[PDB]
DNA sequence: AAAAAAAAAAAAAAAAAAAAAAAAA
DNA sequence: TTTTTTTTTTTTTTTTTTTTTTTTT
């Protein structure tokens, strides 16, 4: 009933007459510049947009979603067909395997078409498919095209799956191929070569890798959205076997949508499941004009919408704000990021700016007091790998610690290294390592030269009551839960999608100090010292000055550093250590 | 021909066995580098080709191998240095041939055990493995590492003997293609059979197994570091220990796996590894190891004149002071002190007076408030010398700083491994934030800093393992801050006995001095913007190491019991540092560290006398008082 | 409030008893 | 075809280490 001739003609067809005007309205037939550039070995993976094929066959979709490996296997072979008449020049022989299959087919019981491809392709789910949960996800959907989201928890390395096997014989120097489908093999022993079958020979073969077919394969681990987990239950975990251009793309704790085929593996008949991802997207945080950013008032912009709903604390956001931008590291090596340690009295909305520095730095971490704790922050080993904890999976990015007064005394330890020496040194059993965490922590807790000689910045709150202060805020909170959204001001705060794209353009800008701030610089630092000497001030305040001046500088975009960032920089140092007093 | 193990167009390939072979033949006979330096190759007459000279010093002392750099055939051909990394397989036997021929065709008289085996090294670097794909399987890398353990000689079989059950005949087949053809049949009596493999009369040769700790260069976000295998092969068993750092050079393998050991079904999933083709142990970020001294062609004669020089001017030990870590400002004592550690005094054989292996390591202590930089020298430290470890306190534990047991899990067996502490046997181990350490994991610190051993008692296996590492700890005062109210034992906050251990226990303390705020502010701010070189200072350490021998004389014999005398007398107060007879030992390792400096072979009144300079300037004694505080 | 000793968790290794499948003749 | 040795799997227990907790100064 379901011919396959057919559908390979309409895929051809498909393939060789669409096209687009995305390029400043060029049509420029979308496809066929990507088979040509295939012919010519310069890309390796052909994603096959099926929102393309539905704009013009809209049965061809419904049965490739409905039917995924077979219309893989038959893009595949129209692809591979189509290449031959569209190749225009010689490839330079990129790599290896290309020589090998060019000395193959001159010399040329067949070449099997997975040998020969050096080529993927990939679907990419129609925007009409609803990303699916990952517990929703069930046999009726075995086979089918599905997109599921959720948080990589744990990926594989990288190791060479082997595709299609191939045997030398010691007798007719004939070669032997075997695809490979299921995850084991039965390696061939006698050739199969019709010179030796006809001499009957020993046709003993050994295995070569010099002509054998390896493609990149990694397994991971992930889980539902806390948002979607039913309200008695846990989040569930699905595996998910990438493979050729899809390794390297996704780490633990990336928020990623991927599409790809639910498949089982053989072991009633039954049978274990998995994805076979085809596209892989970073969303949210994860995810990968000018003229407002040029404004003078750009910097207080950012730092006054940094978490709206919570009024006042104007200060502490505007430090926040550099935290996520960072100082810039220096390699004479000095580390370049900024800890600050929220400290005050309860219900000051300490947490929920923690919370929401999570939901808007690129790379986050959030422990809250014991509930992640040893193993949580640093790595354990789990053959025996290594996986990280929050600290690794923080790693370049912002740790959002909660309640570090009352952490495990060891967990403290850890951290003190962290905000130092930016590795975790582990000595323990069965762990030998020195992990690298080039993470910015980001403190709360409620009351230290212990603490306070470790931070660049300790700001301080208080909520002391007041008539007028608190009406105002009274008058802020009413109104979020009226309408939930923060009080309308002069200005719209900036979106969380348009914050990150501004603060990680900002990172890629290394600032310089000049020698004329020298002077300033130092004038500044000294005051700083006999402050606290006069009424706890070290070579460490000098450091947080420059890295937040340098934090400063990337924010206006100049490559050289101002004195308006140094007073800002200080102003900042005024305000948190006046908050103590 | 000892066969290695390691290892128109062949197939499928882009090499021609002869073009290779007159390729490397004329790379052999015409190469010189422009840009050589007379110290980078000591020993060798520059103007005349490099491998020719190469191939006399192996006629002279007979080790039959020639370390080719690969950056050298990829200068003079980098078409030849495509076809060696793309088929190291086929180039190396090709380059083995042509090196023969040459070695042959001059010196038609030498005698070598067998023919002699290039050993490429030095190719491009792989920064990071992970970054390594199937496509990159069977070629030539070079990677850097930490050895984390050595695995014991494995034999593996080159030639089967064997002998017919009947008639007794004796015939040896050859490994083909990782396999030996059994005859089946006797060539002698013609019995079915009756030819049966025996051990022992056949020929093996070496295969030792190494798990290596990379180091790679280009970090990612959140990866993990990464543990590789390697497999040495008939020479290169046991070159390396566990904790040198290596670079090593070798075939990228990877191999099928069995489902299980004992079925033939294989994971669609290989498992790679890589063969050892030469290893370099050579780093111009770092000093030199042992091993580098103890061969003794290292350092040209003019070399040696030139540290000689050195060592005669007044200001040697200032200057080889202020060169450690340029960028920490005006630590002088405390470089000197860092400088004596790596220095070491004498190295004693105590075995004939009954007494035991003497400690001739230096251990220092940094006790200060984490404001000042402390662990920046503990990293500085742990970053320059070989055979370093690092540690920050609640981070380890005891049994992983001494040993364990594990199941290796690529023989399933249980093996005993090292620990952090052992791995630094004759270097340093850099014990950062010593005050947050449980007692349990710090009394093991007593015998590694007395002893300098290790005996573990454990069901796995009762032995005692040979740790000669030296300290350096860093410690903050109780209180995370040094207040000048509480004396100074009382803030240090350690066991008594174990501060004796410590033979320099210096006080950073951050004095309200308005100068010196100004210079450090003007040097950190010039850092933030931006001396005696690394190649000078780490062959006079290497120097030192290799041949100075101090041996104590009548004066400072005498000058070290009056100081020790007058240590006794001062340090008998109530909070200071109490004096014991352990600190005199001390001394001498000091004044040993300082007479090595000078290259004087033989210690004095002033390396006496600059000893205990230096460990009262340590301690601030001057600066206490009997109502210490 | 902080350190020392004890207790419990937890993870890895070993025994082993029995049922089923692949290789051998 | 029929045996046999292995292969697994399925439970259970045991040992080391680490972590967590309790008691004392
Ligand atoms: N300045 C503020 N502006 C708006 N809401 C606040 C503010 N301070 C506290 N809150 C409210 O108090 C609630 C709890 O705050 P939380 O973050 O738990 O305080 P903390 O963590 O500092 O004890 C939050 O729902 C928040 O809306
Ligand atoms: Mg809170
Ligand atoms: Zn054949
Ligand atoms: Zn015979």
């Amino acid at each position: 009933l379901k011919d396959y001739a057919l559908e390979k003609e309409k895929v051809k067809k498909f393939l060789q007459e669409f096209y687009q005007d995305d390029e400043l309205g060029k049509k420029q037939f979308k496809y066929g510049n990507q088979l040509v550039r295939l012919a010519h070995r310069e890309q390796v993976a052909l994603y096959v947009d099926l929102d393309d094929v539905a704009e013009d066959d809209p049965e061809l979709v419904d049965s490739i979603c409905e039917n995924a490996r077979r219309y893989a296997k038959l893009f595949a072979d129209a692809v591979q067909e189509l290449l031959p008449q569209y190749k225009e020049r010689e490839v330079v022989n990129k790599d290896v395997l290309d020589v090998y299959i060019e000395h193959r087919l001159m010399m040329e019981n067949q070449y099997p078409a997975e040998l020969m491809r050096r080529f993927e392709l990939y679907f990419q789910g129609p925007s009409s498919n609803k990303p699916r949960v990952i517990r929703e996800v069930r046999a009726d959907s075995v086979g089918k095209l599905v997109t599921v989201r959720g948080i990589v928890t744990r990926v594989s390395e990288v190791k060479p799956k082997m595709v299609v096997a191939t045997y030398t014989c010691d007798q007719c120097g004939a070669e032997t191929y075997q695809p490979i489908q299921s995850p084991t093999f039965m390696p061939l022993i006698m050739c199969p070569s019709q010179e030796c079958q006809t001499n009957r020979s020993g046709g003993r073969l050994y295995l070569q890798t010099r002509g054998s077919r390896f493609i990149k394969f990694q397994e991971m681990k992930m889980q539902e959205h806390s948002d979607q987990v039913p309200v008695g239950n846990i989040p569930r975990s699905i595996t998910v076997l990438v493979e050729g251009e899809n390794t390297r793309i996704a780490q633990p704790g990336d928020h990623v949508s991927v599409t790809g085929i639910f498949l089982p593996i053989l072991r009633g008949l039954l049978s274990e499941t998995y994805l076979e991802a085809h596209r892989i997207v970073k969303m949210n945080k994860s995810e990968d004009e000018l003229r407002q950013i040029a404004e003078e008032d750009f910097y207080e912009k950012l730092a006054a919408s940094i978490a709206p709903e919570i009024y006042g604390h104007e200060d502490v956001k505007k430090a926040l704000l550099l935290l996520l931008v960072g100082g810039v590291d220096q390699s004479p090596k000095i580390r370049g990021n900024i800890n600050i340690c929220l400290m005050g009295d309860p219900g000051v909305a300490k947490s929920q700016l923690l919370s929401y520095i999570d939901r808007l730095a690129p790379r986050s971490q959030y422990t809250t007091g014991r509930g992640s704790s040893g193993v949580g922050l640093t790595a354990a080993v789990l053959e025996l790998t290594l996986e990280g904890g929050a600290l690794v999976l923080a790693d370049q990015g912002v740790c959002c610690i909660d309640e570090f007064d009352k952490m495990a005394e060891a967990d403290r330890t850890a951290i003190h290294e962290v905000m130092e020496q930016q590795t975790i040194s582990i000595a323990k059993a069965g762990i030998l390592t020195t992990l690298n965490a080039r993470c910015s922590i980001l403190a709360a807790a409620n009351p230290p030269a212990a603490l306070l000689s470790r931070f660049d910045l300790l700001w301080l709150i208080q909520d002391r009551p007041d008539r007028d202060n608190d009406l105002r805020l009274a008058q802020h909170i009413t109104y979020v839960h009226q309408h939930s959204r923060q009080p309308p001001s002069q200005f719209e705060p900036l979106d969380m999608k348009l914050m990150r794209r501004y603060i990680a353009m900002c990172r890629e800008k290394q600032p310089m100090v000049p020698e004329s701030l020298a002077d300033y610089i130092t004038a500044a630092y000294v005051e700083m010292r006999r402050e606290a000497w006069a009424s706890y001030t070290s070579a460490r305040t000098l450091l947080a000055i420059l890295r937040l001046s340098t934090a400063l500088a990337r924010l206006r975009m100049v490559d050289v550093v101002e004195k308006e960032d140094v007073n800002e920089a200080i102003r900042l140092m005024e305000m948190s250590k006046d908050s103590l007093l | 021909v000892r066969q290695r193990p390691d290892l128109l167009v062949i197939w499928g390939t882009d090499v021609n066995v002869a073009a290779c072979k007159e390729n490397f033949q004329r790379f052999l006979q015409r190469f010189i580098d422009p840009l050589a330096k007379e110290e980078e190759n000591v020993g060798i007459d520059i103007t005349e080709p490099l491998y020719m000279q190469r191939l006399g010093e192996i006629n002279v002392i007979g080790e039959p191998f020639l370390n080719v750099n690969c950056e050298h055939i990829k200068s003079f051909d980098k078409n030849l240095y495509r076809q060696l990394i793309s088929y190291p397989q086929e180039v190396i036997p090709t380059f083995d041939m042509a090196v023969n021929e040459i070695f042959f065709d001059r010196y038609p008289d030498s005698i070598l055990e067998h023919q002699i085996q290039v050993r490429p090294f030095n190719a491009l670097k792989t920064k990071n493995m992970r970054n390594l794909n199937p496509e990159d399987i069977d070629q030539l890398i070079t990677i850097s590492g930490m050895v984390i353990r050595t695995s014991q000689l494995i034999p593996e079989m080159q030639e089967a003997f064997f002998q017919c059950q009947v008639c007794a005949h004796t015939t040896r087949v050859e490994m083909d293609r990782g396999r030996i053809a059994e005859p089946s049949v006797c060539g002698r009596c013609h019995t079915t059979h009756s030819m049966a493999l025996i051990h022992n009369r056949s020929l093996f040769s070496d295969k030792q197994m190494i798990k290596l700790q990379e180091s790679p260069e280009d970090m990612p976000a959140g990866q993990t570091p990464h543990t590789v295998i390697l497999f040495a092969h008939n020479d290169l068993v046991d070159k390396v220990q566990p904790g040198d750092r290596v670079n090593v050079t070798g075939i990228y393998r990877a191999v099928p796996i069995r489902v299980n050991p004992r079925v033939s079904n294989v994971k669609s999933v290989y498992k790679t590894h890589i063969d050892v083709i030469h290893y370099r142990k050579t780093d111009a970020k770092r000093l030199h190891g042992l091993d580098e001294e103890a061969e003794q062609k290292l350092f040209s004669e003019k070399r040696v004149e030139l540290l000689k020089e050195l060592s005669r001017k007044p200001d040697i030990y200032e200057r080889l002071a202020s060169a450690l870590a340029p960028s920490i400002y005006e630590h002088e004592d405390i470089k000197k002190g860092i400088l004596l550690q790596l220095f070491g005094g004498t190295r004693k054989d105590f075995s004939h007076t009954g007494r035991g292996k003497f400690r001739a390591e230096i251990n220092i202590l940094l006790c200060g408030d984490p404001g000042t930089s402390k662990s920046q020298l503990l990293q500085y430290v742990y970053n320059l010398v070989p055979r370093g470890q690092y540690t920050s306190g609640k981070g380890s534990s005891a049994v992983g700083l001494t040993a364990y047991v594990m199941k290796d899990p690529e023989t399933r067996q249980l093996v005993l491994q090292t620990g952090a502490l052992v791995l630094s046997d004759n270097g340093i181990c850099c014990i950062d934030e010593f005050d947050k350490m449980n007692e349990s994991t710090r009394s093991v610190l007593h015998e590694v800093m007395e002893q300098q051993t290790l005996s573990i008692a454990k069901a796995g296996i009762i032995c005692q393992l040979n740790a000669r590492t030296s300290v350096l700890a860093a410690a903050n005062p109780i209180e995370s801050q040094w207040n000048p109210k509480k004396t100074t034992i009382e803030n240090i906050q350690l066991p008594h006995t174990l501060l004796s251990r410590f033979d320099l226990i210096f006080l950073m303390l951050d004095p309200q001095d308005e100068a010196y705020d100004r210079r450090l502010a003007h040097h950190l701010v010039a850092l933030y913007y931006q001396l005696l070189d690394m190649a000078v200072l780490k062959d006079y350490i290497a120097y030192a190491h290799s041949t100075i021998m101090p041996r104590l004389s009548e004066e400072a014999s005498q000058a070290l019991i009056e100081a020790y005398v007058d240590m006794r007398k001062i340090g008998s107060s109530r909070g200071m540092v109490s004096a014991y007879p352990r600190q005199l030992e001390s001394l001498i390792r000091l004044a040993e560290a300082h007479a090595k400096v000078r290259l004087s072979n033989k210690v004095e009144a002033i390396d006496v006398e600059e000893a205990k300079r230096l460990h009262r300037e340590a301690l601030k004694q001057s600066a206490t008082d009997p109502r210490t505080g």
